[PDB]
């Protein structure tokens, strides 16, 4: 879960693994592959999707 | 000539100040009046009915 | 109209005034008209040499 | 303490029940409220004492500031809801370093 | 007056750089006041004029 | 409340750090306005004498000083136009409570005052004259901002103010800035013919 992300709210938190957001490092990691800068990116409305 | 702002958190509690902070520090707080149970209560009474 | 930025009605709104924010939403493509090449709508898009 | 706050927050979730506070602990500013917590307490928002802290400025007319922050919460959006309201505004003041 | 005395020769333009007369004494002096004031009153009585 | 569930619109005071140790609220909030309180004199490190204190007097001329009405929606002067306020007070009305006037002066006397006051560093509060405008001596007393200027309610008085030795004789004056004086207006009715060619 990403909410757990901001020091803030939780100061004492830490994870074995990176957030589904992190994961954007592999699309972007994915978007070396593909060349491309344009792309487009859906959403859903949440602190993890704007995170 | 210069000087510094601040929000809320540093200036923390009326009472205690140590000295480090320098003078002419400007900064915003809660009102003592607004800071006594008898109208935060009589308020907050207030907004439930 | 042709476009200008307004600073406050309600929210702090963009140069999406008249012609131009149509633009800016990606409706228009191109704008094609007496449009005046100036400073404050260079900062955010392209125009051309001036005919 | 602040730590009291958010320990309430974490009722609210658990009763539904509205619960809020006058003073101290439960006055002091949270972590923005999780939709399906009910929650009052008497604390300021970070971006409304940020305004308080531009009117003061404007006040005074101090136009040329800077900002020192630290990776203490609320530090990025601080950065935001000045930039929103320094450059809503016609005047040409100028942020100088965050 | 030199404009007037010849006429072969012209002033043009405007004046620029306006400038008051008055004498110049050493600091100090006592009497500048009023001559100041004596000067004022040949403003005022018409004399620095007539001349 | 707002959606974060702090209360929308909290009561909060500005405050400052007075000398050692404490903690004087220099001012209050009280809803969309921001109240300041001058607490303390100077905001500089310890000198009083800071810029003069030169309260001054002024009185509404076309072009040189002009008095202009601020946007009641826009608040407070806008731009160039810098505050004069005379306490708004009915003379006629014998209570004649005084409310500083909100109409803001500008023009080429202001610019010269605001370009001069930049070079001399020195601060000023500015204010409309009452009675009897332009100085005059009446019977035994004088009137008009030089009254002001003699009651030490003013320092120095700005303005479309012409010189003369009376007035050299009770204050010091500075050079001229405008060439002036007494003048005619009138309208051109004819022109003359002389068969001269």
């Amino acid at each position: 879960m990403s909410i757990y992300s901001d020091k803030s709210i939780h100061l004492s938190f830490l994870r074995t693994v990176p957030p589904y957001s992190h994961q954007a490092l592999v699309w972007f990691e994915m978007m070396r592959l593909f060349n491309w800068n344009h792309v487009i990116l859906i959403v859903s409305d949440d602190h993890e999707g704007r995170a | 000539g210069f000087t510094w702002i601040v929000p809320s958190l540093v200036a923390g509690d009326t009472d205690t100040v140590p000295d480090e902070f320098p003078t002419g520090l400007i900064s915003v707080s809660y009102d003592e009046w607004d800071y006594d149970l008898p109208a935060r209560v009589r308020d907050g009474i207030a907004i439930i009915t | 109209k042709f476009g200008t930025q307004e600073r406050v009605n309600n929210s702090n709104a963009a140069a999406w005034n008249g012609m131009m924010g149509e633009l800016l939403s990606g409706q228009a493509d191109m704008i094609v008209a007496p449009l005046t090449i100036n400073n404050e709508r260079a900062q955010y898009i392209e125009f051309s040499k001036p005919f | 303490q602040e730590a009291i706050a958010q320990i309430l927050d974490f009722i609210s979730v658990q009763t539904l029940t509205p619960i809020l506070g006058i003073h101290g602990g439960s006055s002091m500013i949270m972590a923005d409220k999780e939709e399906a917590s009910m929650f009052f307490q008497f604390g300021p928002s970070i971006e409304q004492q940020a305004s308080v802290m531009l009117n003061i400025m404007e006040e005074y007319d101090w136009y040329i500031f800077s900002i020192v922050t630290t990776y203490f919460p609320g530090y990025q959006d601080f950065e935001n809801k000045v930039r929103s309201t320094i450059e809503n505004s016609f005047v040409g003041w100028e942020l100088e370093e965050v | 007056f030199e404009a007037s005395q010849d006429c072969d020769l012209v002033t043009t333009g405007e004046l620029f750089f306006r400038s008051g007369f008055g004498i110049g004494m050493r600091k100090d002096s006592p009497w500048k006041q009023e001559v100041s004031l004596n000067i004022l009153k040949s403003h005022e009585n018409g004399f620095m004029e007539e001349l | 409340f707002s959606e974060d569930g702090y209360q929308m619109h909290p009561k909060l005071v500005i405050i400052l750090l007075n000398q050692e140790r404490k903690w004087e609220r220099v001012g209050k909030y009280k809803d969309r306005s921001l109240k300041m309180w001058p607490v303390f004199d100077l905001y500089p490190n310890s000198e009083e004498h800071k810029d003069e204190h030169l309260s001054i007097v002024t009185l509404e001329e076309a072009p040189f000083v002009i008095v202009e009405d601020v946007d009641p929606l826009s608040g407070t002067c806008m731009r160039n136009t810098v505050p004069c306020r005379k306490q708004i007070r009915p003379e006629n009305r014998t209570e004649e409570g005084g409310n500083y006037i909100k109409r803001c002066c500008k023009g080429f006397c202001i610019d010269i005052l605001k370009k001069i006051a930049k070079t001399v560093k020195f601060t000023y509060d500015l204010y409309l004259v009452t009675n009897g405008k332009h100085g005059k001596k009446i019977n035994g007393v004088w009137n008009g901002m030089i009254g002001e200027v003699v009651t030490k309610r003013a320092y120095m008085a700005v303005g479309s103010l012409t010189i003369n030795e009376e007035r050299s004789e009770v204050v010091d004056f500075s050079v001229p800035f405008i060439e002036t004086g007494i003048s005619v207006m009138v309208s051109r009715s004819n022109g003359t013919v002389s068969p001269s060619a």
